[PDB]
DNA sequence: CGCCCGCTTCGGGGCAACCCTGCCAGTCTAATACAAATCCGGCAATGGAGTCAAGACCAGGTTCG
DNA sequence: CGAACCTGGTCTTGACTCCATTGCCGGATTTGTATTAGACTGGCAGGGTTGCCCCGAAGCGGGCG
């Protein structure tokens, strides 16, 4: 398909290499996302979940 | 949401996305972010373990 | 990574070497014994029925008797409502 | 009495990561207290958390 | 005579945000000939490993004199 | 107070069965290697347009032993 290949200079530049992709920003477990909504009635400590 | 799931290949990360379990990038700004805050012991867990 | 530790297995497989060796205390000495000799849970290998009774300088026949006796007394649920939920 | 962290990326600056008191809410979409709208720079036009 | 160096321009690598969300890419002379290796299928030496039947053997809980 | 019992196993003994485990041994298949005699003699072939920044290279006008 005519791609570049990725050899080991390309494993570390640039966004794609190993620091600014896995060394420094990592999933994580114990982890989840939503959508959030307004909560008027929490005190400043609490949240919703 | 995600307590324990798939994991990545050739580096062990929790995987991506909402099709597979996943976690939440905690990425480079959010490292800043806690580092700004003096979080040490947080960041050496969602780090390592 | 269909081969990584599943993490939750192995709590579980650590429990249920906890619950079996207390399970395996419940009954006496010989009869463990003979139980940890014949399906290898002291070191991995699979003693069989006359390095068992060499070890115990007994006939083999006395061995598979206490391995019947104590095979039914597992059996009992008493033993093993403790270890049915672990298939 | 276990708190949460609640992060929002983009997170420009030290308060996009905050600890809250989680409490329990009928539902699917997490409640955020108004008061941390400013600091998470987070209206509720589906901005998730 | 040919000799060398100060500005100019040309080129060349590096970088340009961050959450989710996705999921599997191409093409022709053609066969023989032989030998080492490998493998697999079937009896054939087992003896070890298990299994049963039978009994001898106690020494203690159950009942009669 | 003793007799006799029958029963908790405890252990052994011998006889029998089954079954793995090499061991040849031969055929199937699998993989490697060699060999084909008319003449044939220097590639396709594609993309590529951002912008800015820093720096290093090649060159041209300027003077000079
Ligand atoms: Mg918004």
């Amino acid at each position: 398909g005519n791609r570049p290949l990725k050899s080991l200079s390309d494993l570390l530049k640039g966004k794609q290499g190993r620091f600014r992709q896995n060394l420094l920003g990592k999933r994580v477990d114990y982890s989840g996302r939503s959508v959030i909504v307004v909560g008027p009635q929490l005190k400043l400590h609490q949240c919703g979940l | 949401a995600r307590s324990t799931g798939p994991y990545s290949m050739i580096t062990q990360q929790p995987l991506g996305g909402k099709a597979q379990f996943g976690g939440q990038r905690f990425g480079e700004m959010e490292c800043w972010a806690m580092q700004a805050y003096g979080a040490a012991y947080t960041l050496q867990e969602l780090l390592t373990i | 990574d269909s081969e990584a530790v599943v993490a939750v297995d192995a709590v579980s497989f650590t429990l249920l070497q906890d619950q079996l060796q207390s399970v395996l205390d419940t009954l006496s000495e010989r009869e463990a014994g003979v139980v940890r000799l014949r399906f290898g849970l002291t070191d991995g290998q699979p003693r069989t029925l006359d390095e068992i009774g060499q070890v115990y300088g007994v006939t083999r026949e006395r061995i598979r008797q206490i391995e019947s006796k104590t095979m039914s007394k597992l059996r009992h649920p008493s033993r093993s409502q403790v270890l049915r939920d672990y298939l | 009495e276990h708190p949460v962290l609640l992060n929002r990326a983009p997170t420009l600056h030290r308060l996009g990561i905050q600890a809250f008191e989680p409490m329990l809410v009928e539902g699917k979409a997490i409640q955020l207290h108004p008061l941390v709208c400013e600091a998470f720079n987070a209206d509720f036009d589906g901005d998730q958390m």
